[PDB]
């Protein structure tokens, strides 16, 4: 046939390529980061209605401090997650301290090209990992199979990417609250999702500095859809 | 480099068949029918020898019915040579369980461990699976009398008759059609023979062109006797039967 | 039978203050009764702000200070020139010399 | 640990251990158990160096547990302590081997039939009527050989191991805190609370 | 069509990749000739050296494998001091292992069953070059064994190898006919060095200079190989009768 | 060893092979889980092209992986044993170093993971399975349905089917079951299991198996008279 | 480097045929003839030494060889294939069984051993099988005499009598009408003869063939005396002489 | 075409296309400009972002207090050959209180991707790097491509529209060569040198990244408010 | 056909396809010479200069092996520089050994063996370059050339590269007009000039020269390079000859 770390005529490696195809095909997660913190949002997607869509987990814990949303072959995900969370509590085992986010995301960006004929193929998932330290503070990161990773203000991937990029293109500014940033990822998650928008189809998180990385209740997004659907019909 | 060679032989077709372990049992329905039927006191074991000769020696002559331990033997169908290596290993499995446990092997235990081998070449490895399929013929104090079989898929199921080989299906329907369940070993030795006769792509069924094999509780008191048929004494059960 | 381990002898201390801290060590190196040098450092300046002397024996206080400042200069590789903090060195060197746990490094450590 | 004995009686098998733990002048507790349940029929006592002793019956409880889910079937006492047995043979000539006796009592559901084995450390298996390891025997033996009866009950069985505790209550140099007793037969097993 | 690329089997039963390996065995366009004496095996060689630029010193297809294994290679220069290498490496082995020499036909065995797994292994090709091994064996007396490709060697009276070892293997053959003996009947190694220069010439139809030959002689506890001034001095004991 | 790249991505960013798993998986004889209120209960098709068997020594369909969590699946029947095996293991190692016996969740998670790394491993394929796992976690009352497949995702499920003809069983289950309101009993939910194996079985003979878990250990495989009666009342009800 | 072929160079095409194994019997079919018939007291095997130039000397190469005192083998199909199987019968013949057991195999059992080596190579990653079908005649004590046939597939089959290779077919017929059950080695030496004469073209002569016999035992081939219980060697390799004496009653 | 599957076979022509192809990816890249006096050398890096919500990709790597590089390609090529240069460099001091030639560096790369190009199953690296530094030899600056190739120029540049900076650097050869004892105006020349491969966008502060090595001056980088001042 | 797409396999011809490819990568390099002396050897080879940008004299393509040896080559430089790393630690090992340093020849069959073991799997590459190498040892002078099949010889003169026509045509003469032999200070002379007069297949770009040389007398039979004074002469002596 032809070997997986092969390099096509324009210079690129066909396997990473085509797993960045894979993640297209995958559920929407929307990341914006703000002074007062990081939000992090996700489409579940369920298959069917009789699904229950609470064991959807695709917002994940990796420290008290760093966040993770994933996108694509979420199976995938799992040896990654194991991996920045080993990583995390190691290297606080290690110095007595957090570690940065900037060097969490080059801990598992350090797998991704670890495939030949290690593991048979790229991982066919992106990242979205954010969190806080006190050199850099509040971060967002974009990880690929490729082992790249961008820093970002404000990064959406999955099948409504492109759409809900251009969308935080001209929304996102340097002074967003927080409660300004979790509206907006409610927002234009809604604008990209095939089905209705919900408490029960869509997700919320945020990382702040003082309480960590959590996972929004079903209750508490909830609201956060009310308040979003009355502001628009504000004007 | 080597990649350009490689047939792949544990991979799924876009119907979701494992290529090389179809192509096995196409392999195996060439092979020379082999039938086990269980009854209450006891199993038989019958298997045609494929298109012999007049100067094969056939008294010390063995391709088809194999001894794993005192309680459980096999019917092989497919490619001798294969079968004579999982015969081996079953063997020895047989013989780790009773230093072990002290105890005879249970049947299922020794199939479900020669299927499991049989698994793994469909599923790692890089090469090609066993072309053989077992019917395996024993007793142990749990179950009493068994019936299995396995093909080179590693699944294998229990029967009260069942065939292996060339013909089953005009073989499986005969079975299917004269067996019931209050049968007798004496009994069992006749449907097995009667259905050789009836499948059989030769001309006539005789005695150099068989194999035979019985697991008895026919030994004094209680335990089980296996017996492999002799040359002479397959020419008498088939005049018994009205055969020749 | 070969003995893996030797004493130079010698002698550390360190103080810290209340915006300040000082690590003292004499300068004398022995075998036995006899002196090596009268001047061989045995306090070392290993960057970010630390000191380190280990004492000993002085073929493992060397190869500990040498392996430390080798810490310092990779944490600053893999964490974007962050300063190593004294608290984070004392956890780096825990790991250092439990490393060795059946073999030690026969040195008493002060930063 | 110090004190476990075992009884075959008629109709099931009796086993009884110390319920002290000490290390060096201190007894660190007098309530411990010193046995592992196989399988439902099948009972394990043991006694030993410390740490080998409890990592060796759960190791041998994980495997047989796994064996009764795999085949849905419960192993006989005689395949069961050829296992034990065949695993104590192969770690002494391991690099550190298991410094652990045991003794298996077991009800037999097929042959209705109760049985105690006696393994060592090396191996050394052994089916008996009664059986202790370490300096209890040297005490339980002697008594045992006079008022053993192979038909003896449970309740006649409990008297005579009420005897031999007593003995060693008596002349022992060690407080082993008395012994925790089980009965294993037809029904499965239990523990006698008052001792 | 990958029956062909590697060795194994094609439908008619046949291994493409060993006969291609024989094929390769003539590229050198070099033809070689060894016969016995009764004291000797003697090995002639053609030697061809085109190029001015080249050390014709260091223009060689004949190898000192022992003291008393003389080797001549017919093909390639890589394949061929592989082989030389290997045989060194096996017969200074066999010597420590076993305590004595090893034997010419021994040797041939070895080295034709290394060649045999080339032709059932995948990974490792054939090599295409045909061995000819030469001794007098301290049991056998003069020995030629030959091996190929293929993994096929024999003993032998005599032997040619290269594009036109038919015309020698014919020319020999001939002599052989009329002889009736199993050998070239004379005492010197001299003299048989001079018979098989002398049937090559007749065999090939052409006249050789002392830089044309390459020469390797075979005696009791030695192998040798012959200078240009020693085979000048064959050259004129030719030509004088 | 072996170490060719099997599972890979396609132009399209597709892995052909996990997909041509799946498709092994749609071949396989349909399995169905039912969580009441109280219960879970795992439904099972038998094809009856095979008759004359011994369906005393037959492997089962349904396999306990330990006494409170039970494992059924869709697809190549070699491939389940090999994953009920490992799940097996893994049950009585995790009772040993935890000392607590697996949640339904975390031995769905470890069977998943499995399937998972042989879908990125040189030289193996991916598994043609799908797996129903069911149970109780220990000391909880609240019943548990998960269901896996070859690329290795997971997720918990009210009601679910896998296998052949799945998406006509998978269609009754959706309108049928009441999220509000569950199969409140043991008979209830076993009905409705029975019922939408009907709509695919063929006969209600020996076709169809079913296995009822409830909490604390309480497993109990139904025989072929007591599915029988669930057959013919379901029929009695159906004529009108 | 590294052998990187670990993958199956043998599989199962569509129609059930494993090509490698059946290429390899084509190979077989192309070889010499060779043939074994059995005896009452002993077996015979012969072939033709089909000498590849007249140059060559043909006693160097052995196509008939022992493999123990009382095993021998003889080969159609490719040469060195053989010698090499032959080297590793040997060698089989002594670690898995003669130090164990302190006594050499029953021929059966040293044919299981070469036709597990056999399927290997139709199984094992990159290698093609054994180009050759193997005809081993031998003796042993509560068996007697034997005649086996193995094939390229690891397969094996008892022989009373039988011919492999290039006139297989016709021998095979020739033997069907001699052979009986009742015949002493000089008859099967005789028939022996007769059957290979037909599918020889040039000179027939005890040079141009290679015969040997599985008898009764040689104490002069032993080398020592004093050992009752050892009586010699039964596999006997019959001389140039010997052949020819036989030939003149023919 | 046929002889473009694998790195282990060459064309009919003698090429290999892995390593071409490898080639191709560096002229994706990003620019990067590399150029030296006798005091100093300097790197100049144009940072490339994903969009206006992006950060800019880091182009400069340091390797030792003496050494590092600049990249072009594929990012974690270079930050696998950069740990290994780090990994040298520190060998180098650890066991010959030894500070690592820049030129023995070059040596020491090109053998590293030379058995990336010979042996099957791997790939060739995917990236292009500049090496400037500082040893006992004085200012150096070296050019590393995948095919296995390096060498050392008074100046260079690689990367897509690089050809506009290297002959601009080929004119201003005599004049940059003598830039001794100042800092601020060699990376002036090394600012004007990659301007002249720009088109439509210009060097903002957050786009353009800078790094100096020299006589006195540990190998620093660049970035931010800091290289404002030479916008 | 099929034959060529994969490394150590006989075509019908009985020729391995992908080393004769190699060879062309050999052809496409710049030209290198190997002079054999009265006492020693001289190694030449042709710089191209590409550009301005690239410093002079500091791009060194000649590599020393031990302290006796000297190794050029052309074509794809990364292969020879492979080759020269592995020509050390065999000379290493060899002196480790046998503690005199490694005689030309054996040096010869080290790297041979080691050429051809990359023919013999189609899991490696063969060799992209043709070396000249040589030296002095206890046996006197010795010069060598080596081929991407693993096929060497001992040589009078040797040349390779895009300009090895014109460069033999050059040794031949030399060969013809001095069968008493050469010295070593005459052999830089010519060296230079040959590789002058082969840069005429490169006559595109300018060149720069670099020449070495190992002779018992004017180096005590070690490898050195040619440096100042001697190098501008024979430049000069070059220069001449072309006009
Ligand atoms: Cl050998």
């Amino acid at each position: 046939d032809r070997g997986v770390s092969t390099f096509s005529p324009e210079g690129r490696l066909f396997q990473v390529e085509y797993s960045l195809e894979a993640i297209k095909l995958g559920s929407t997660a929307i990341g914006i980061a703000t002074k007062e913190g990081v939000v992090l949002g996700v489409e579940k997607r369920a298959t069917s209605p009789l699904l229950e869509s609470d064991s959807i987990e695709k917002i994940v814990e990796i420290d008290r401090h760093i966040g993770c949303a994933m996108s694509g072959l979420t199976a995938d995900a799992r040896s990654m997650i194991e991996h920045a969370r080993t990583a995390a509590v190691t290297h606080n085992l290690y110095y007595d301290e957090d570690i940065n986010v900037e060097s969490l995301t080059q801990s598992v960006c350090d797998l991704a090209l670890r495939f030949g004929e290690l593991m048979s193929r790229p991982f066919g998932v992106a990242l979205l990992i954010a969190g806080h330290d006190a050199d850099d503070g509040y971060q967002l990161f974009h990880a690929e199979p490729s082992g790249t990773f961008y820093r970002y203000n404000a990064k959406a991937i999955g099948s409504g990417s492109e759409g809900a990029q251009a969308e935080l293109l001209n929304e996102w500014h340097s002074s967003l609250t927080l409660k300004e940033a979790e509206l907006l990822v409610l927002k234009i998650l809604k604008q990209v999702m095939e089905e209705k928008l919900d408490e029960n189809n869509a997700q919320l998180s945020c990382i702040t500095k003082q309480d960590g990385f959590k996972i929004y209740d079903n209750e508490k997004t909830a609201e956060l859809i009310k308040e979003l659907k009355e502001k628009e019909a504000a004007e | 480099g080597s990649r350009r060679y490689d047939s792949r032989t544990t991979i799924f077709s876009p119907e979701g068949r494992l290529y090389q372990v179809e192509y096995a049992l196409e392999s195996i329905s060439h092979a020379g029918t082999a039938i086990g039927i269980m009854a209450s006191d006891g199993i038989v074991l019958a298997a045609e020898r494929k298109v012999t000769s007049t100067l094969l020696e056939q008294d010390t002559s063995t391709e088809k019915l194999y001894k794993l331990n005192d309680k459980i033997a096999v019917a092989v169908a497919g490619l001798t040579a294969d079968a004579e290596i999982l015969i081996n290993t079953a063997r020895i499995h047989a013989q780790n369980y009773l230093k072990t446990y002290n105890e005879d092997i249970p049947v299922e235990i020794l199939v479900r461990r020669l299927s499991d081998i049989k698994q793994g070449y469909t599923q790692h490895g890089g090469l090609r699976p066993f072309g053989v399929s077992f019917i395996y013929a024993g007793y142990d104090d749990r179950y009493g009398y068994q019936l299995y079989t396995s093909n080179p898929s590693g699944n294998y199921t229990g029967w009260k008759a069942i065939s292996v080989g060339a013909n089953t299906s005009a073989a499986q329907t005969l079975l299917q059609m004269d067996y019931k369940d209050d049968m007798k070993v004496d009994d069992a030795i006749e449907l097995a023979l009667k259905t050789l006769s009836k499948t059989t792509d030769s001309s006539a069924l005789t005695y150099d062109r068989l194999e035979f094999a019985t697991i008895r509780k026919g030994a004094n008191d209680g335990e089980v006797y296996q017996k492999i048929f002799k040359p002479q004494e397959i020419k008498d059960i088939l005049v018994k039967t009205g055969i020749t | 039978q070969f003995n893996p381990y030797g004493d130079n002898g010698g002698t550390i201390l360190g103080i810290a203050g209340e915006d300040f801290a000082v690590l003292a060590g004499d300068t004398r190196n022995i075998t036995d009764y006899s002196i090596n040098s009268r001047y061989e450092p045995k306090v070392f300046d290993c960057g970010d702000n630390i000191v380190m002397s280990a004492n000993g024996f002085a073929a493992d206080g060397d190869a500990l200070v040498k392996r430390f400042k080798n810490s310092v200069k990779w944490y600053h590789f893999d964490h974007n020139d962050k300063k190593l903090s004294i608290n984070s060195a004392a956890r780096n060197i825990q790991h250092l010399l439990y490393g060795k746990r059946f073999f030690p490094y026969y040195v008493h450590t002060i930063i | 640990m110090d004190i476990i004995l075992g009884i075959r009686v008629q109709d099931s098998v009796i086993l009884a251990s110390s319920k002290a733990v000490t290390r060096g002048i201190s007894v660190l507790k007098d309530s411990d158990d010193k046995t592992r349940q196989l399988s439902p029929h099948t009972l394990m006592s043991f006694a030993g160096e410390a740490g080998d002793t409890v990592q060796f019956a759960e190791y041998i409880q994980a495997n047989i547990q796994l064996y009764s889910i795999r085949e849905d079937y419960e192993l006989s006492p005689q395949a069961v302590s050829s296992f034990v047995r065949q695993e104590l043979a192969k770690s002494i000539r391991s690099r550190r081997p298991y410094q652990v006796n045991v003794l298996i009592g077991g009800y037999d559901k097929k042959k209705n039939k109760p049985e105690l084995y006696q393994i060592d450390y090396l191996g050394t298996k052994v089916e008996l009527p009664y059986g202790a390891h370490g300096y209890s025997g040297f005490y339980t033996f002697s008594l045992l050989d006079h008022h053993y009866r192979p038909d003896m009950t449970t309740e006649e069985g409990l008297d005579l191991l009420k005897l031999c505790v007593q003995e060693l209550e008596k002349r022992m140099p060690m407080d082993f805190k008395g012994v925790i007793v089980k009965i294993v037969d037809k029904d499965g097993i239990r523990q006698v609370d008052d001792f | 069509g990958y029956d062909r690329h590697i060795t194994i089997f094609s439908p008619e039963g046949r291994l493409y990749q060993v006969e291609y390996a024989f094929k390769a065995t003539n590229q050198t366009n070099i033809n070689s000739l060894a016969v016995r004496g009764k004291d000797c095996t003697v090995v002639i060689s053609q030697k061809k050296v085109p190029d001015k630029l080249l050390d014709p010193t260091t223009v060689s297809y004949i190898f000192c494998i022992s003291r008393t294994i003389g080797m001549v290679v017919n093909g390639p220069i890589p394949d061929a001091r592989n082989a030389a290498l290997r045989a060194k490496a096996e017969a200074a082995e066999f010597r420590y292992k076993y305590g004595y020499d090893m034997p010419c036909d021994v040797l041939a065995k070895r080295m034709a069953n290394l060649s045999q797994i080339y032709t059932q292994r995948a990974y490792m090709r054939p090599l295409g070059v045909i061995l000819t091994f030469v001794s007098v064996d301290e049991e056998l007396g003069p020995s030629i064994y030959k091996t190929d490709p293929a993994g096929y060697y024999v003993g032998y009276k005599a032997t040619a190898t290269g594009p036109k070892q038919q015309e020698i293997t014919t020319n020999l053959e001939n002599h052989f006919k009329k002889s009736k003996i199993d050998h070239i009947n004379e005492e010197s190694w001299e003299k048989v060095v001079e018979f098989a220069i002398t049937h090559m010439i007749d065999a090939l139809g052409t006249e050789f200079s002392k830089n044309d030959l390459e020469v390797g002689v075979a005696t009791k506890d030695k192998f040798f190989t012959l200078s240009a001034e020693n085979i000048e001095e064959r050259l004129v004991a030719i030509a004088e009768q | 060893g072996y170490d060719r790249a099997l599972s890979i991505f396609s132009p399209d960013g597709h892995i052909f092979q996990v997909e041509y798993a799946l498709e092994a998986v749609k071949r396989g004889t349909c399995a169905v889980g039912v969580k009441g209120k109280n219960c879970v209960v795992l439904g099972c098709e038998r094809r009856s092209t095979l008759k004359l068997q011994d369906t005393r020594i037959t492997p089962s369909k349904v396999s306990k992986i330990d006494s409170h969590v039970v494992l059924s699946f869709s697809g190549l029947n070699a491939d389940s044993r090999i994953l009920i095996e490992k799940a097996r293991v893994e049950a009585q190692s995790h009772r040993l170093t935890l000392e607590d016996p697996v949640t339904v969740e975390y031995l769905t998670r470890y069977v998943a993971g499995v399937q998972q790394r042989y879908t990125q491993s040189g030289g193996v394929r991916p598994f043609g399975v799908s797996t129903l796992i069911a149970g109780f976690d220990p000391r909880d009352d609240e019943p548990k349905l998960y269901q896996t497949e070859p690329s290795g995702i997971y997720s918990s499920w009210s009601a679910q089917t896998i296998g052949r003809n799945s998406k006509t069983v998978r269609e009754f289950l959706e309108k049928n079951y009441d999220r509000k309101e569950p199969p409140a009993t043991v008979e209830e939910c076993v009905k409705l299991t029975v019922r939408s194996l009907l709509e695919v079985v063929q006969t209600g003979a020996k076709n169809i198996e079913i296995t009822v878990v409830k909490p604390d250990s309480d497993i109990v495989a139904l025989s072929s008279e007591e599915i029988n009666q669930y057959v013919t009342q379901i029929e009695q009800e159906k004529q009108e | 480097m590294t052998d990187r072929y670990s993958f199956s160079l043998t599989t199962f095409s569509p129609s059930g045929k494993l090509g490698q194994i059946d290429y390899a019997l084509t190979a077989v079919k192309q070889g010499v003839t060779s043939l074994g018939i059995k005896a009452t007291n002993g077996v015979v095997i012969a072939t033709e030494k089909k000498s590849s130039s007249p140059l060559a000397m043909s006693e160097t190469l052995s196509k008939v060889s022992l493999l123990t005192p009382d095993i021998g083998a003889v080969y159609s199909g490719m040469g060195p294939d053989y010698r090499v199987l032959v080297d590793k019968s040997r060698k089989v013949a002594h670690t898995s069984y003669k130090r164990i057991y302190g006594e050499y195999p029953p021929t059966k059992l040293l044919v299981s051993e070469v036709a597990k080596i056999m399927q290997e190579a139709t199984q094992s990653g990159g290698v093609r099988p054994f180009g050759v079908s193997l005809l081993i005649a031998g003796h042993d004590e509560f068996n007697g005499f034997s005649l086996y046939q193995v094939d390229p597939s690891g397969s094996y089959f008892p022989w009373k009598a039988t011919a492999i290779g290039k006139g297989s077919v016709a021998a095979k017929t020739f033997l069907e009408k001699r052979w009986n059950d009742e015949l002493e080695l000089e008859d099967a030496i005789h028939i022996a003869l007769l059957t290979l004469k037909e599918s020889v073209e040039g000179e027939f002569n005890g040079d141009t063939i290679e015969l040997a016999i599985i008898g009764d035992e040689n104490p002069d081939l032993l080398g020592y005396t004093g050992i009752p219980t050892d009586k010699g060697p039964r596999f006997r390799k019959l001389t140039s002489q010997e052949i020819n004496d036989r030939l003149e009653a023919l | 075409n046929n002889y473009d599957g694998d790195t282990v076979t060459f064309s009919p022509t003698g090429r290999l296309f892995q390593v071409e192809y490898a080639l191709e990816a560096i002229k994706q890249g990003s620019v990067t400009v590399g150029l030296r006096s006798n005091t100093h050398a300097v790197l100049v890096a144009l940072k490339r972002n994903a969009d206006e919500l992006s950060s800019y990709q880091k182009k400069i790597i340091k390797c030792d207090e003496h050494m590092g590089l600049s990249l072009a390609g594929l990012a974690p090529d270079a930050r696998v050959l950069s740990n290994y240069l780090r990994q040298q460099c520190n060998y180098s001091s650890l066991v010959f209180n030894r500070k690592l030639a820049v030129e023995r560096a070059g040596h020491l790369l090109c053998d590293k991707a030379q058995k990336n190009t010979q042996s099957y199953g791997g790939r060739p690296y995917g990236v292009g790097l500049l090496i400037i530094g500082y040893d006992k030899s004085g200012a150096h600056l070296l050019e590393f491509q995948p095919s296995g190739n390096v060498t050392e120029l008074y100046g260079t540049a690689i990367g897509a529209r690089s050809q506009g900076a290297k002959t601009y650097l080929e004119r201003t050869l005599d004049t940059f060569i003598k830039i001794d004892g100042n800092p601020d105006e060699l990376i002036k020349a090394g600012v004007e040198a990659i301007s002249q491969s720009l088109r439509d966008e210009s060097l903002t502060v957050d786009n353009l990244s800078i790094a100096i090595v020299g006589k006195d001056t540990p190998f620093t980088i660049y970035d931010g408010e800091a290289v404002a001042k030479y916008i | 056909t099929g034959y060529d797409l994969s490394n150590s396999v006989f075509s019908p011809d009985g020729r391995n396809f992908q080393v004769e490819y190699a060879v062309k990568a050999v052809e496409n390099g710049t030209t290198s010479i190997g002079i054999k002396c009265n006492d020693g050897v001289v190694f030449a080879v042709e710089k191209l200069i590409t550009s301005k940008l690239l410093v002079p004299q500091k791009n060194v393509k000649i590599q020393v092996v031990d302290r006796h040896i000297g190794c050029v080559y052309s074509g794809l430089i990364p292969d020879g520089r492979h080759l020269v790393n592995r020509g050390r630690e065999e000379a290493a090992s060899f002196k480790k050994l046998y503690k005199t340093p490694i005689p030309i020849p054996a040096f010869a069959d080290r790297l041979g063996q080691y050429v051809q073991a990359h023919t013999l799997y189609n899991s490696v590459r063969p060799f992209g370059v043709s070396t000249i190498f040589g030296g002095v040892d206890k046996n006197g002078a010795h010069l060598y050339m080596l081929e991407p099949s693993g096929s060497y010889w001992g040589y009078k003169g040797a040349a390779t590269g895009k300009g090895r026509q014109s460069a033999k045509a050059e040794l031949e003469k030399l060969v013809d007009h001095h069968p008493e032999g050469l010295s070593a200070r005459e052999a830089v002379k010519q060296a230079a000039k040959i590789i002058y007069l082969a840069h005429e297949d490169n006559k595109e770009k300018d060149f720069e020269l670099e020449i070495s040389w190992c002779s018992l007398s004017e180096t005590n039979g070690l490898h050195k390079f040619v440096k100042g004074d001697l190098l501008q002469e024979a430049i000069d002596f070059a220069q001449k000859e072309i006009n």
